């Protein structure tokens, strides 16, 4: 019921995935092999939402791995945890895309997206009773931007009624990589805002100082990285697998979130966090997980929400807490930090909780911001992309696959509203 | 003899439900594999020598909802047939609950409640439970109610239902949610039981001592108000009074049909070594704006009518002299038009508690139940929280995509001012 | 000229079976400015109050309306004003046939701007009158250019679609004809109400191109706009009682409470970002504030047997002015 299909692209998309893939599997009880050897019979009741289940009482993650540069694949097939992914998931061509949006959406990326929705389908159709699909990917390139674009586009053109939830990341204002990263960005963003249903923009500079200062890691790497993503993700589709004391789905938590359509990209984060030293000082109560939740500090952007006003938020709190505790700190926040919030909705907070904490933990909290600040992340990337657009720098490495100037000029176009959207409601 | 038969709509309609039906278990003495090692008819029909089973159908678009009560140790005495879900939620959105998935639903649900009414005859009534701020509990429950009031009409249609708190709220559509369930309520239910959530968390901190309180604290609570309101139907009194005679004396004009309630004493059972609880103390417990379940206020308005339930160590001397005490107390006022405002039954079986409850276990208690202009303070705190979402539109896109019109938004709202209008005028 | 919203309700005689049927009464009374709607819910007597700037009757016929309003607007375009027109209306009063008719708006208007066009070229004496035209219609989100005999995609160098078709046209006839033509490839949905009822928004453009080729003025070039724009109106989920319910339930419905928003928006004066909400509003943001005169137009039967529609029907509309 509700099953979830999980679509993963690029090396980026794929290595979160990965992590991802480790952390439920734990969760419901699923060894490195994939045979089932829980704690509950909780475990088995939601497992479907995740796994196929199989002979053996093997539960094969129902996910696809994806990108142009084979070696992706067995990478993720050499992990524990990669010999239960289905053999038969692994889709990739053999090129790379270049870090080129446009070499992976009208050209290899095209061959490689109709292989890969011929998988989708046979997923999706194996289904009774499909919630979403769930992509990871970043916009930073060609295949998680490019395949990503087309693939999910053409997904949600055949499947209209299912939650196309996609959890992406989104490229740094300074921690830069290619020397396109505006272009790739502006051409998928351009249509991310009218494929996607719900997105999640982890901001990779952010995550990296989350692990560099709230942490304290001394050399975090990208498995640092991955663990507070693969934390998000598996913090947001809690109850669906894990019932308590007030449920909701992914389609109550979109209900409840996006007021205006256009407006359904939000900034994640995660509590409690800690560094080893600081666990003998954790007061571990729900006035904790409020506190640091609302922390700026700990938000997953390289916006700071202090910056404006939040126009709704969300949390999903786990574990050993009574009602009472959360409805009063909710409370207190709005009022005492009212100053923050946007004044047209009567209730700045969305809440559900759930009787399972995470493994480890007495309690959590997964938390959902749709703030205005977010006007930073895309304010910033259009300065990025219209000083290189304006030169027409590197427009030959487009161009020269058959882009037209004028998608250029409607992506920044698309930017720039959104932008301006955003900052609309400050 | 005489019978209901429960609805549990929504999470909350169905954990109510499973408080309430333990609670009854309790006082009848029927152990959760349905053998008993009579009234208890009213809910549990025999069903063959050592098995009893209770009536009821529970309700909610969500599968675990329901999967937790198939779960339970009470699995073991709920027929399978009794349990119904749909496959994806509402989302917490009306139209979703009554225009599009409940579309299907309701044709399961109706099948079970016809056939539990078939296999009886003293049915008086339909108990139904849910949330003005939910999903099922909104659209699911109201296409219910429509069909009822069809499939059945002249039975009982009374209700229990949660309403949104003055502060505490859960969601952010829970507004229009609200509206929209009202216009459907005041054309299908009879009576209708207002339910606050903060007032009762109010409640546990203060009268049960509990610094911390979960939703199976304000279950309890409300379990105690169903097992006085059906004490009549179950157990013989001094003075009793039947389910429609409350009805008969509860409405001076027939657009009034929301009672207010709370129960008294409340108090932990630390606080039992040492509390005076004479029936006058309970009584006047029961007009303190402190102890209210709805967070209204009686002192800024008039009561239409009130109605006093007491149960067990009670004489009607004392009862008569309790109530002739209130009478002078002029802090309390009745509307001009009901001078013989005052209604009182007995029943002669206490209520009973709950193991791992915090209320203590006491030989007198009052239910009371209450229809007063108080009421009006609810829906105006609704009225303004619509009007910001609904000038925006916010959100309203959710519920056009299931099928709603625009104009349902509009002409919900022009029937919530009606409501709070007619509640006003009838105020002399 | 420019964006001053003027707004028209036209109730209709009652149809055949309207008039038929026991619920025959007519409750509504029209003042110039204002609607009456005897509200005999729950017999609670309300006279429900909306207004309008031509509050027009069962007994205003086209002839009349054409004068009351769309003679001037015609005439407004035809001096270099964009103008941007759109109907709404209940199921049943045919405007369908009433936009064009053969007199319809679109075939008055076009008689009318023809024979202004024959007028004022021989004062000239052309007057390098051109007119463009396409049907661009919308059906589940897709556009559909019904001119064309695929692939249309918006853009905005310079608003337009990728490959739509702009037909020049220098005659009534050549309109008359292509019309004729482009009828016949509306697509529909199967409705409870109508089994062929249509099911796209249809935006009907005749562009004018006007050169002032006086002694003076023949370098000015003004284009006279007007976008002749068919709502669907909004579907009441019974009347389709499927797939196709649910595409159009959020084509039709969300886009018409787009529109709401738009045009609220427009009231408020806090406009623009609601000009991107749907393909719709982006192909009609000309009319958005800008040099375009605007005009909101629906029709209604007055029978008590259609009035939780006409009910449902005036609140779209009448928010066209109170928001
Ligand atoms: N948070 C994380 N970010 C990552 C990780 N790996 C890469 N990245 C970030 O993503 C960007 C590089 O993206 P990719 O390797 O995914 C490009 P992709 O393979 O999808 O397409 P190609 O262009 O074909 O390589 C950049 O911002 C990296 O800094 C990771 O494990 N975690
Ligand atoms: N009193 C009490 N409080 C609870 C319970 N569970 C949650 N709440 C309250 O009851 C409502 C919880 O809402 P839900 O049950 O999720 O609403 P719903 O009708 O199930 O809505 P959907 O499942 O989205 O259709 C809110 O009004 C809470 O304040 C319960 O068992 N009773
Ligand atoms: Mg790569
Ligand atoms: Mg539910």
């Amino acid at each position: 019921m509700r099953e979830i299909v999980h679509i993963q692209a690029g090396q980026c998309g794929n290595q979160i995935g990965a992590k991802f893939w480790e952390v439920i599997s734990d969760e419901h009880g699923i060894d490195p092999t994939g045979s089932y050897h829980g704690d509950s019979d909780l475990q088995l009741e939601r497992i479907n939402v995740y796994y196929n289940e199989a002979a053996g009482n093997k539960y094969v993650p129902r996910a696809i791995l994806v990108d142009l540069e084979p070696g992706t694949m067995d990478s993720v097939r050499s992990g524990p945890f990669g010999q239960i992914f289905r053999p038969d998931n692994f889709v990739f061509g053999q090129s790379g895309a270049g870090n080129n949006w446009a070499k992976g959406h009208y050209t290899e990326g095209a061959e490689l997206v109709d292989s890969v929705l011929d998988v989708v389908r046979k997923e999706s159709e194996s289904c009774d009773c499909l919630q979403g699909f769930q992509l990871t990917h970043s916009l930073g390139g060609g295949t998680g931007s490019g395949m990503g674009t087309l693939l999910i586009s053409k997904i949600r053109e055949e499947y209209p009624d299912r939650i196309m939830n996609t959890f992406s990341v989104v490229p740094s204002p300074k921690v830069s990589d290619t020397v396109v990263e505006p272009y790739n960005a502006t051409l998928s963003v351009h249509q991310l805002v009218e494929n996607t249903d719900e997105t999640y923009c982890i901001d990779n500079e952010a995550l990296y100082d989350i692990c560099f200062r709230t942490l304290k890691l001394t050399t975090p790497t990208y498995g640092d990285l991955n663990h507070l993503v693969s934390a998000t993700m598996s913090g947001v589709t809690t109850c669906l697998r894990f019932p308590g004391q007030l449920n909701a789905d992914l389609r109550k938590l979109a209900v409840n979130m996006v007021p205006f359509p256009r407006l359904h990209f939000f900034m994640p984060g995660f509590a409690p966090l800690t560094s080893r030293g600081s666990q003998q000082y954790r007061a571990l109560t729900v006035p904790e997980l409020t506190q640091q939740m609302f922390d700026a500090k700990n938000m997953m952007a390289a916006c700071d929400p202090r910056h404006g006003r939040y126009l709704t938020v969300a949390a999903v709190f786990r574990g050993r807490m009574s009602m009472k505790e959360v409805d009063e700190q909710m409370l207190n926040v709005q009022n005492k930090n009212s100053s923050y919030f946007v004044e047209w909705i009567p209730n700045n907070v969305k809440t559900a909780v759930c009787d399972i904490p995470p493994r480890g933990l007495k309690m959590s909290a997964t938390f959902i911001g749709n703030s205005t600040a977010i006007q930073e992340l895309f304010k910033r990337i259009s300065e990025q992309f219209t000083a290189m657009f304006r030169r027409k720098a590197f427009l030959h490495w487009y161009t020269g696959e058959g882009m037209d100037e004028m998608e250029f000029t409607e992506a920044e176009s698309n930017m720039n509203d959104l932008v301006s959207e955003y900052q609309q409601y400050q | 003899m005489r019978e209901c038969i429960s609805i549990h709509v929504g999470q909350a309609g169905v954990q109510i439900g499973n408080a309430c039906w333990e609670l009854y278990c309790l006082e009848h003495g029927i152990q959760p594999d349905g053998q008993m090692p009579d009234s208890f008819n009213t809910f549990f029909s025999e069903t063959g020598a050592g098995k009893h089973v209770p009536r009821a159908v529970f309700v909610d678009l969500e599968p675990t909802v329901i999967d937790e009560v198939r779960t339970g140790t009470y699995r073991q005495l709920f027929h399978p047939e009794q349990l119904i879900t749909g496959k994806e939620d509402a989302a917490n959105n009306y139209a979703r609950g009554h225009y599009t998935i409940g579309k299907e639903i309701i044709d399961l649900v109706l099948d079970r409640i016809r056939k539990l009414a078939d296999q009886c005859t003293g049915l008086q009534g339909f108990l139904v439970f849910h949330s003005f701020g939910g999903g099922t509990g909104s659209g699911f429950t109201s296409l219910l109610m429509e069909r009822l009031s069809v499939d059945y009409g002249k039975k009982s249609k009374l209700e229990f239902s949660i309403y949104p708190a003055p502060q505490v709220s859960t969601a952010v559509v829970e507004p229009y949610n609200s509206i929209l369930t009202t216009h459907t309520t005041l054309e299908h239910s009879d009576c209708a039981f207002m339910v606050d959530n903060e007032a009762i968390y109010d409640i546990c901190r203060r009268n049960l001592d509990i610094e911390r309180p979960t939703y199976t604290n304000l279950n309890r609570l409300i379990s105690q108000i169903v097992s006085s309101i059906t004490a009549s139907l179950r157990f013989d009194g001094a003075l009793n009074v039947d389910l429609t005679e409350f009805q008969t004396n509860l409405v001076p004009y027939p657009r009034i049909h929301f009672p207010l309630a709370t129960y008294a004493p409340v108090i932990s059972a630390e606080k039992a070594y040492h509390e005076q609880l004479s029936v006058a103390e309970i009584t006047n417990a029961c007009f303190e704006p402190a102890n209210q379940m709805v967070k209204c206020d009686p002192r800024h308005g008039k009561y239409m009518a009130c109605c006093l339930l007491y149960r067990g160590d009670v004489v009607p001397k004392d009862v008569n002299a309790a109530i002739a005490t209130i009478k002078t107390k002029r802090s309390i006022q009745f509307v001009d038009w009901c001078p013989t405002g005052f209604k009182v039954g007995i029943n002669y079986q206490p209520p009973t508690v709950v193991p791992g409850g915090d209320l203590a276990k006491v030989q007198r208690a009052v239910c009371m139940l209450s229809n007063t202009t108080a009421i009006a303070e609810a829906w105006a705190r609704l009225d303004h929280k619509f009007d910001l979402m609904y000038a925006k539109r916010a959100f309203v896109h959710w519920y056009v995509g299931e099928g709603m019109e625009e104009g349902e938004f509009s002409e919900a709202r022009e029937d919530m001012a009606a409501l709070e209008k007619d509640y006003e005028e009838v105020g002399v | 000229s420019c964006v001053n919203i003027k707004v028209i309700v036209r109730c209709r005689p009652l149809n055949e079976k309207e008039k038929n049927d026991i619920n025959n009464e007519e409750v509504v009374r029209i003042n110039n400015n204002e609607v009456i709607l005897t509200i005999n819910r729950n017999n609670e007597i309300y006279e429900k109050k909306y207004s309008f700037d031509y509050a027009c009757d069962k007994d205003v016929d086209q002839k009349t309306l054409f004068n009351n309003y769309i003679y001037q607007i015609v005439d407004e375009v035809l001096q270099g004003f964009n103008c941007t027109l759109f109907c709404y209306g209940q199921t049943g009063t045919g405007k369908t046939y009433t936009m064009e008719g053969k007199t319809g708006l679109i075939f008055r208007v076009t008689k009318r701007i023809f024979d202004i066009l024959n007028k004022r070229k021989e004062e000239k004496i052309m007057y390098d009158f051109n007119i463009k035209i396409s049907y661009l219609e919308i059906y589940n989100e897709e556009l559909c250019d019904l001119l064309s005999s695929m692939k249309l995609r918006i853009y905005e160098d310079g608003l337009n679609v990728d490959k739509l078709e702009e037909k020049s046209i220098n005659s009534f006839e050549e309109i008359y004809y292509i019309i004729c033509s482009a009828i016949k490839k509306r697509r529909t949905a199967e409705t409870a109400y109508n089994k062929k009822s249509s099911r796209s928004h249809s935006i009907f453009t005749i562009t004018l191109i006007i050169k002032d080729i006086n002694n003076v003025g023949e370098s000015i070039t003004k284009i006279g706009k007007l976008n002749l724009v068919d709502l669907a109106g909004s579907e009441n989920a019974l009347k389709s009682s499927l797939k196709i319910r649910q595409q159009e339930s959020c084509n039709i419905n969300q886009s018409l409470l787009t529109l709401g928003r738009v045009i609220n928006s427009l009231i408020e004066n806090s406009s623009y970002i609601p000009y991107r909400d749907s393909k719709l509003t982006r192909l009609l943001q000309d009319s958005l504030g800008g040099k375009t005169k605007t005009f909101i137009v629906a029709t209604i039967s007055p029978s008590s047997l259609c009035i939780d529609e006409t009910l449902s029907t005036l609140d779209y509309v009448f928010r066209a002015k109170n928001i």
